[PDB]
C-alpha cells in the first residue's frame, strides 16, 4: 500500500529516533515517531498498536515493523475529513458558515501553543469580506496549502 | 492596590479581544463569552425593593460585612447585576475584598489552581490531594472566599426573582429572564476573575472529556490561555478517564491535554442544532432531552494537527516546548512563548526548504527534551548536522538514513 515517497520519509524520521544505530526504536518513541509523520493515534490505539507489536515482550520495533503498524493506521483515518468534521460541530444552522467570533473562541482554546496574533490574523482572512460569517470548508483548504 | 481589580482587568483585555469581531464592548459594558445580555427596565419601582431584601439578608447572615454598609453593598450587587456595568462588579468585587474576602487561592505558593467542571468531584478531589508530593495542595473555586461569598449574594438575586415574579404574568417573567442573565453572566465573569489567577500547571476535572459551551470552554480555558501565552501557566491537565486510571501515578502525568487525540466531546441538546435535534429522534424520540448530552464523533485533536501543516515548527512548539521563528542568519530557537531574553540558533543552507525544516524539526524532536538541552547553534549543512556549543561537533550523516556520531 505504501509509496517509494513514503517509505523514504519514514525511513529518515525512524533513523534520526533510533539514535543507537541498531535499527530498532523503544515502545515509548512510537507515537512521538508516529506524530512527527502526522498520524496522531489515541493512547488506546496507541496500546493495541503497541501489545500486538510487542508480543515478544523485549520492547522492540524495526523499521519493517515500523512499516507495518504505519500502512496499517493511515488505512484508517481521513485527515482533510476529520478537521473538516471538527468545525462543522460549530454550525448551529448547518448552512457552511460560523460566525467569525466563534472561529476566534475555537482557536484560541484549541490553539494549545498560538499566540494572540497568529489568532488575529487567522480571523482576517478568515474571510476577507467585511461580515461576521467565515465559511469553514473555505478556512481549512486555505491552511491545507 | 487590590489584586481582584489587578486580574479583573486582565479578563477585561481577554473579553474586548474575543469581542473584536463583534464589537459590541462599549467601555461602559464589557461582554462575557457565551453569556447573552438582557435588559429589562422596571424602573426604580422593583430595584428598591430587591435591594431591601438583599440588604436584610447580608444584614441578617453572619459574614464580614460591617452593617453599616448593608444596604450600600446590597444597591452595588443588584445595580452591577441588572445594569450590566463592568466598573461597577469590579467596585463590588473590590469592595469584598476590602472585607476580608480574598479573591486569592488559599495555600499561598503552593496552590494548584485547579478547575472542576464536574459530576463525580468527589472522587476527582482526593486522587488529586493524595498525589501531591511537593506539600502543594489543589485548591478549586468553591475553595476561595470572596468567590464563595460573591455567588451567595448572587443566588439570592436568583430566589428573589423565583419568589417575588412568578412567570405566568407576562412582564414579571421579563424581568425573571432578565435576572436570571444577568445573575448569570456574574458568575461567568468570577469564573474567568478565579482562572486568571492560575499559575504553573493546573487539572481540569472533566469526565468524559470536552462539552462545548460550558463554564471550562466559554469563560475559564481562553483566560488560562492567555495566561499561557505570557508564560504564567505551563501544562493544562484534562481528567476524563474514570478516577481509577490515575492511580499508581505522580502528579508528573496525571491529566492530559484536551489536545491529545481521543478526548471526548460532548454538547447540550438543548440549542444543539435545534432542527437538527428533531432529525435526531430516529434512534429514540424520547432518547433526547433539552439538558442531554450528545457524545460526538469529531476530533479537536484534527484542529491542532491542522495547526501543525499550516504553521512552520508548530509540532515543536506543542511536544517540546519550542518557539522557533524566521530569524535574520538563521532560526532563532526560544522557550516558548519566546518571551524571556535568552535565544539560541538553527542555520540550514537552504531555510526556505520544507523538506530540509522537517529533517530539523525531526532532529530535534528526537534529540532535546526542552529548550535547554540544545546547543546555541545548530547548523544543517550538506545533509550533516552540526552543533557549536563550546567546542565544535557534526553528528548527521544522512547516507538516505541518519547515523550519529
Ligand atoms: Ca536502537
Ligand atoms: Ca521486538
Ligand atoms: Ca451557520
Ligand atoms: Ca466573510
Amino acid at each position: 500500500q505504501l509509496t517509494e515517497e513514503q517509505i523514504a520519509e519514514f525511513k529518515e524520521a525512524f533513523s534520526l529516533f533510533d539514535k543507537d544505530g541498531d535499527g530498532t526504536i523503544t515502545t515509548k518513541e512510537l507515537g512521538t515517531v508516529m506524530r512527527s509523520l502526522g498520524q496522531n493515534p489515541t493512547e488506546a490505539e496507541l496500546q493495541d498498536m503497541i501489545n500486538e507489536v510487542d508480543a515478544d515482550g523485549n520492547g522492540t520495533i524495526d523499521f519493517p515493523e515500523f512499516l507495518t503498524m504505519m500502512a496499517r493506521k493511515m488505512k484508517d483515518t481521513d485527515s482533510e475529513e476529520e478537521i473538516r468534521e471538527a468545525f462543522r460541530v460549530f454550525d448551529k444552522d448547518g448552512n457552511g458558515y460560523i460566525s467569525a467570533a466563534e472561529l476566534r473562541h475555537v482557536m484560541t482554546n484549541l490553539g494549545e501553543k498560538l499566540t494572540d496574533e497568529e489568532v488575529d490574523q487567522m480571523i482576517r482572512e478568515a474571510d476577507i469580506d467585511g461580515d461576521g460569517q467565515v465559511n469553514y470548508e473555505e478556512f481549512v483548504q486555505m491552511m491545507t496549502a | 492596590e487590590s489584586l481582584v481589580a489587578a486580574r479583573a482587568e486582565k479578563v477585561a483585555n481577554l473579553y474586548r479581544w474575543l469581542d473584536t469581531d463583534n464589537d459590541v464592548a462599549t467601555d461602559k459594558y464589557v461582554p462575557v463569552p457565551g453569556f447573552e445580555r438582557v435588559d429589562v427596565d422596571v424602573s426604580d419601582e422593583v430595584k428598591q425593593r430587591m435591594i431591601q431584601s438583599m440588604s436584610g439578608y447580608i444584614e441578617h447572615t453572619d459574614n464580614q460585612v460591617p452593617k453599616d454598609q448593608a444596604e450600600a453593598l446590597a444597591t452595588l450587587f443588584v445595580e452591577s447585576t441588572l445594569d450590566y456595568d463592568w466598573d461597577k462588579r469590579v467596585e463590588f468585587l473590590t469592595k469584598l475584598e476590602s472585607y476580608g474576602y480574598s479573591f486569592e487561592a488559599p495555600h499561598a505558593e503552593k496552590s494548584i489552581v485547579s478547575f472542576w467542571s464536574g459530576k463525580n468531584f468527589k472522587q476527582y478531589r482526593d486522587i488529586l490531594d493524595n498525589a501531591q508530593t511537593d506539600g502543594k495542595k489543589v485548591v478549586y473555586d468553591i475553595d476561595v472566599k470572596g468567590n464563595a461569598f460573591a455567588i451567595d449574594l448572587n443566588k439570592h438575586l436568583m430566589r428573589w426573582g423565583g419568589l417575588f415574579l412568578d412567570p405566568d404574568n407576562a412582564e414579571q417573567n421579563q424581568l425573571k429572564s432578565s435576572i436570571d442573565a444577568a445573575t448569570f453572566s456574574n458568575t461567568g465573569f468570577w469564573s474567568s476573575v478565579y482562572a486568571t489567577g492560575a499559575q504553573n500547571d493546573v487539572y481540569v476535572i472533566a469526565e468524559g472529556g470536552v462539552r462545548l459551551g460550558n463554564y471550562f470552554w466559554n469563560v475559564e480555558l481562553p483566560a488560562l490561555r492567555q495566561l499561557q501565552r505570557e508564560g504564567l501557566v505551563g501544562e493544562i491537565r484534562l481528567l476524563d478517564k474514570p478516577v481509577s486510571e490515575y492511580k499508581d501515578l505522580p502528579a508528573d502525568q496525571i491529566g492530559r491535554r484536551l489536545t491529545d487525540a481521543g478526548v471526548a466531546v460532548k454538547v447540550r441538546f438543548d440549542a444543539l442544532s435545534h432542527e437538527r435535534q428533531a432529525e435526531l429522534l430516529a434512534d429514540n424520540p424520547d432518547g433526547y432531552k433539552a439538558d442531554t448530552l450528545v457524545e460526538l464523533d469529531v476530533k479537536l485533536s484534527a484542529i491542532d494537527s491542522m495547526l501543525r501543516e499550516s504553521l512552520p515548527f508548530y509540532s515543536l512548539r506543542t511536544e517540546r516546548n519550542l518557539l522557533v521563528q524566521e530569524g535574520e542568519e538563521g532560526f532563532e530557537v526560544r522557550s516558548w512563548p519566546g518571551i524571556d531574553g535568552k535565544s539560541k540558533t538553527i542555520l540550514l543552507d537552504n531555510p526556505e526548504d520544507a523538506a530540509q525544516q522537517k529533517s530539523i524539526e525531526r532532529f530535534i524532536l528526537a534529540n532535546f527534551d526542552n529548550f535547554e538541552q540544545m546547543p546555541d547553534e545548530l547548523f544543517l549543512v550538506d545533509n550533516k548536522v552540526l552543533s557549536h556549543h563550546d567546542g565544535r561537533t557534526r553528528i548527521i550523516a544522512q547516507k538516505e538514513d541518519g547515523a550519529w556520531t
